[PDB]
């Protein structure tokens, strides 16, 4: 959480428990799948994702 | 200006009220000539008002106070450190802060640390600082003790006693009513993590 003390975070006090009053981890398990599957599927790595092409300047395509 | 009660607000009140109560007439300035009734109730009074304020958290009769550690004296068993002195009001011990180790011993408490500890404990208050329940309360309850002691009447007994026992609850409720309940000190399950 980086807006914990007053977004300080662990700049001030390294070291600080933060998670000890989260007794039900159903949203942090969800959260961090679903950002690890959205990368995967939006820049999967090792492949190539993305490709460069002739602009509109080079006329049509063939 | 304020409206002065009309409830009793000294203890010759209760006293005179319970005698009634048993069926004797009884002025305040006539107290000292009530015969029997009147010698009983006194001796009986103290007894049982410190035994109910001795005996149960009522919020009416709750103080605190800095106890004192005492030199010479240590405990030498369960890692006690300290003996410390209860106040000398104290009648029923209820509990220390801020929260740490503590056992009462005797007539000591004992710590494990020098720290500045507050004792909250029930104290005898004068009549005027009574809730108009727990007024009625006591008057029943010494009017019951009156007639063990002097009327010697069966009747007299069964009569009293459903009072007695109402007022008792319904003073209780008035007296805890007006205050949220405070959570437990000790929760294991949450205080582990």
């Amino acid at each position: 959480n980086p807006f914990e003390n007053y977004g300080l975070a662990g700049f001030l006090t390294p070291g600080q428990q933060y998670n000890a009053d989260i007794y039900d981890l159903t949203l942090p398990i969800a959260h961090k799948r679903l950002a690890d599957k959205m990368l995967m599927n939006m820049v999967p790595q090792g492949q190539q994702w993305v490709k460069f092409t002739p602009g509109d300047e080079f006329g049509e395509p063939g | 200006m304020i409206e002065l009660t009309s409830a009793p607000t000294t203890k010759i009140e209760i006293i005179s009220a319970a005698i009634s109560m048993v069926g004797k007439q009884q002025t305040v300035n006539t107290i000292d000539g009530g015969g029997a009734l009147a010698i009983d109730a006194e001796k009986l009074y103290d007894t049982l008002v410190s035994a109910e304020l001795g005996s149960n958290r009522w919020r009416f009769a709750q103080a605190f106070q800095q106890i004192s550690i005492i030199t010479t004296l240590n405990p030498t068993f369960d890692g006690w450190l300290y003996e410390c002195q209860i106040p000398a009001d104290c009648i029923m011990v209820q509990y220390l802060y801020p929260n740490i180790q503590y056992i009462v011993f005797g007539d000591k408490i004992l710590t494990k640390s020098n720290q500045t500890f507050t004792l909250i404990y029930s104290r005898n208050v004068p009549v005027s600082k009574w809730p108009p329940p727990f007024s009625l309360y006591i008057v029943y309850h010494l009017a019951s003790m009156l007639g063990i002691s002097v009327t010697n009447s069966d009747r007299m007994l069964a009569r009293i006693s459903q009072g007695m026992e109402m007022w008792e609850s319904r003073a209780l409720f008035a007296d805890a009513q007006s205050s949220v309940t405070l959570p437990f000190r000790h929760n294991p399950y949450v205080d582990v993590r």
